[PDB]
């Protein structure tokens, strides 16, 4: 009439790589190993040595009564690709489960500061069917790749992997037995910063030269020259917008680069207005407001002013 | 701006009902989470809402003693604490999630209130 | 298969394609690799292939010791195969680098125009031509988290045309004389190639 | 003989991957189906959990687990873990993870 | 980047030594350092270096569990505890830094070699 | 240019060693293959190297009687022919594969040699 204590499960996760970020779906691929270790029923093994049971032989041991609880990735999108898997069965009842996995995982990702964004890649683990009165996680160890030089890396890892063990309490479990609606959850977090070198030298810098060069229209001598050249500048930003889009990640919001593109449109458009205004302002026909046309310094400073905010 | 309340001194095994009042630009109460910090020790996670509806995330030391409830109309959340123990003595803060993806990480919370002291004696 | 690949010198990069093999469950007390032999494809003509295999396949047999794991049971036998290859730069030299050079060089011809208006306006068409070319390249060349050799040429083009725009305006709006400093038709290509040389360090 | 009443719960984790031309989208979540079947014996006459490959073994021996079809799913959905909770009084709770294009 | 080996000397069969390699310059970490050796007439051959995954270390087949690699990232150093020496181990033990590529076992992917430390077993 | 040699008259059951000298732009002897053509019949494949290392492709009539080898030093290939029979009488040609996707197809070979006659009684 005395209940049995929960089965403690020690977990070790080995992360090989985090890649394949899909900005729109807020997913990312993770390749690694997962190790889970608990103590079950004592059993006989050949020569009383630890026994190794690999892959499809595991299901034969399950059919004959070996207990192997299903551990689910809470935030995995779809069924993960499982490679080799292994059971090490000890005589004293210990079981060690080791498996290779590759899966797509989901997370909350904010790319508004792109290309200077920071992300938190997480894996959440939880038993699929056994609550924390039957099965609980006792500890979680995480191991990651030893980086040599991160210069060629898309992401720069910062800090050691963070981990949590916590209880998830569900309000919609049919049966309502006292303290039978909580599950043990492992959470691992990997913090990283994007390597912005490629986006700084190939995207932001040329766009600054294109926008700056557009301010040279105010150094042309005739109104007709200032107007027709602006359209070449307008066409140069459109050309650059297409070059941007075809390479930058799709997002439901504008990034830093997207706002620079917008700022170039406004500047060029504002210059077209200023050019026309100065040439027709006086409404007399000799509209030659050279003083305002001498805003070759005031227009870039007005731009830089609006951008600071 | 966040403001806690409900703290107080209690004997071992007693109860409290912390309350957090939200005022300002918070879309809903799903963002608020309870934390605590004892003298010397670092601020640690206690409870907040889970990702999927009906679920709530509790720290491993809760052990079913505490419950998180909310009143989205009044923009408040309550932490009903029971079976309190001396180890639960600390300043209980109320924070608001900003971003990232770690409901349990204090690094991703801000707008902390002044806190409320909880004292359990024998 | 994954490996550490460095494409910064693209399209003149060399890569090491690696295969790593290890028993999944048995340490080197139970299972150890005694030898490894690798046989590759017999090649007829390499001019058609994207990569050129330089040298025979290298092999290694080592031991991997795992801390996270009785004594002397934490070590696994590993085979490593390595195939050294070099990219075929032909396609990228003729269809990408060469046309980009004619574009940059062609942009130096703005100094031979006999009017400030003509010099400053044609420069914008040149700028537009480099941007139109950056799209053509990005649409074909591989995606990377860093710049390549072709990406730097493109940046050099942007810098050349932008620098020329500043020189065209300075010459014309510093005095009232102008045409004589515009006779830098030789000085500009040398300064570009000069900087273009110190970029190769 | 009356019809079997099935209580269904559906948890939706994510809706993403809209394909505009094909008018499809991806949904990740769980489907829980409860219903009362024939009384049966279970270990210790307690609720019994059966997971994944062991579910099939039970069907062969007589357990009734009806297939619930997503009418508007495109191709076979990606079913992850699935579970049966079997009660002695006959109750069955089927629970399964799914990712599908709808 | 400059590397300097130390800890060599003479020892009898079955003895022990502790080699040290001090890194000075621009190094991202000690993960990039690896021990090699070269006896008279024999090529320079790999000995040990860190593994790709945490907790793992790559050892040449002749180590046979005798040597053990360790590191003090703070002091910017790596150590090689050599035990159960044999006459065949006599050689000059260099210290290289992986200069790229994906073959930790390949000397061609190492550089900034040191002056080397002599080890002799009788 | 290719030149054959080593043919001649041999008694049924005897052996011969055909040789094919290669000259010109030929990075490796892998591209070379042996063919034969009897009077009135079509030129039929005999032997060339296999795609993967260690493999060699032989016509179905060879039945292990012939063996193709190569001397990359002298840039040559040899066809060692044993257990010859009257059915093997033909002019044996040496060809060089010039592309295509069929090692056994004469259409994919150029630079043929004059050929060397093999005659078995
Ligand atoms: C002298 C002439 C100079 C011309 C200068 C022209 C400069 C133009 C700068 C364009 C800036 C665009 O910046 C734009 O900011 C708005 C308002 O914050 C953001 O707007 C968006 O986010 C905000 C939050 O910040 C939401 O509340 C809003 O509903 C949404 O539209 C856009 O996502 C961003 O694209
Ligand atoms: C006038 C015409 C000539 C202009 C030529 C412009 C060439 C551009 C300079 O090229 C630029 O060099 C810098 C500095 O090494 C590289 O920048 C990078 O350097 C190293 C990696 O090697 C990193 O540590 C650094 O953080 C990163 O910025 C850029 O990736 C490359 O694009």
């Amino acid at each position: 009439p005395v209940d049995a204590r929960p089965v403690d499960v020690s977990v070790s996760i080995f992360i090989n790589k985090i890649y394949g970020v899909n900005t729109l779906e807020q997913t990312y691929k993770v390749d690694g190993y997962i190790v889970a270790q608990w103590t079950g029923k004592p059993r006989k093994t050949p020569g009383d040595k630890p026994l190794i049971v690999e892959n499809t032989q595991i299901e034969r041991w399950i059919n004959n009564g070996l207990w192997v609880p299903a551990l689910e990735f809470i935030n995995v999108v779809g069924s993960p690709d499982t490679g080799n898997k292994r059971l090490m069965l000890f005589p004293d009842g210990r079981v060690i489960y080791n498996a290779r996995f590759l899966g797509s995982f989901s997370n909350d990702m904010d790319f508004r500061l792109f290309p200077f964004d920071r992300q938190q890649f997480v894996l959440e683990l939880e038993p699929f069917s056994y609550n924390n009165q039957q099965l609980r996680f006792s500890d979680i160890q995480v191991y990651t790749e030893n980086i040599d030089n991160e210069e060629i890396d898309e992401w720069w890892i910062r800090g050691k992997a963070s981990t949590h063990i916590s209880d998830i309490r569900y309000d919609h479990l049919s049966s309502v037995q006292p303290n039978q609606n909580e599950f043990s959850r492992i959470t691992v977090r990997i913090d990283a910063v994007r390597n912005p070198s490629y986006y700084l030298w190939s995207f932001i810098l040329p766009l600054g030269l294109i926008i700056a060069a557009s301010w040279s229209v105010f150094w042309l001598e005739s109104f007709s020259e200032r107007l027709q050249t602006s359209f070449t500048c307008m066409l140069t930003v459109v050309a650059y917008a297409f070059y941007t889009s075809n390479i930058l990640p799709r997002l439901p919001y504008t990034t830093v680069i997207d706002q620079m593109i917008i700022a170039g449109y406004g500047s060029i458009f504002a210059a077209i207005l200023l050019i026309i205004f100065a040439h027709h302002r006086q409404a007399n026909g000799v509209e030659d407001d050279l003083l305002i046309q001498r805003s070759r310094l005031a227009f870039p400073l007005g731009f830089l002013a609006i951008g600071s905010v | 701006q966040l403001q806690e309340s409900g703290g107080g001194l209690v004997q071992a095994g007693g109860s409290l009902r912390l309350s957090c009042a939200a005022s300002g630009r918070i879309f809903s109460t799903n963002v608020m989470g309870w934390f605590r910090q004892a003298p010397g020790k670092e601020r640690e996670f206690v409870a907040t809402v889970g990702r999927i509806g009906g679920s709530t995330v509790y720290a491993d030391f809760v052990k079913g003693r505490f419950t998180l409830s909310r009143d989205n109309a009044k923009n408040m959340v309550y932490l009903q604490m029971n079976s309190l123990k001396p180890e639960d003595t600390a300043v209980y803060y109320c924070g608001a999630r900003i971003g990232g993806s770690d409901r349990l990480a204090p690094e991703n919370y801000g707008y902390w209130g002044q806190g409320t002291q909880v004292t359990v004696s024998s | 298969f994954s490996n550490d690949m460095d494409f910064r010198l693209f399209p003149f990069d060399r890569q090491q394609f690696v295969l790593e093999l290890e028993p999944f469950s048995y340490n080197n007390q139970q299972l150890r690799f005694s030898d490894i032999q690798v046989y590759t494809e017999n090649i007829d003509n390499e001019e058609i292939d994207e990569w050129w295999i330089r040298g025979k396949a290298s092999t290694h047999i080592s031991d991997i010791r795992y801390d996270h794991l009785q004594p002397n049971q934490n070590e696994f036998s590993r085979i490593t195969v390595r195939i050294d290859a070099v990219r075929n730069p032909s396609y990228y030299l003729w269809s990408f680098i060469l046309p980009l050079g004619l574009i940059i060089a062609a942009s130096w011809s703005v100094f031979w125009l006999e009017s400030f208006s003509e010099r400053l306006q044609t420069s914008f068409t040149c700028m537009l031509t480099v941007v139109a070319y950056a799209f053509y390249t990005s649409n074909i060349l591989p995606r990377l988290p860093y710049t390549t050799v072709i990406d730097q040429m493109i940046i050099a083009g942007y810098g050349s045309i932008f620098a020329a725009i500043l020189l065209i305006i300075f010459a014309h709006h510093r005095q009232a004389d102008d045409l004589l400093i515009q006779r830098s038709r030789l000085a500009f290509p040398l300064g570009f190639l000069a900087i273009g040389s110190v970029l190769v360090i | 003989a009356r019809p079997v009443d099935v209580s269904v719960s559906i948890f939706i984790n994510k809706i993403y991957g809209v394909n505009t031309l094909e008018q499809t989208y991806k949904v990740d979540g769980y489907i829980v189906a409860q219903w009362t079947g024939k009384p049966r014996k279970t270990p210790g006459d307690k609720p019994l959990i059966v997971e994944n490959t062991q579910i099939e073994r039970w069907i062969n021996n007589g357990l009734w687990v009806p297939a619930l079809e997503f009418i508007n799913v495109v191709g076979s959905p990606d079913t992850g873990n699935k579970r049966l909770m079997l009660f002695p009084d006959g109750r069955v709770i089927y629970n399964a993870r799914f990712l599908g294009s709808f």
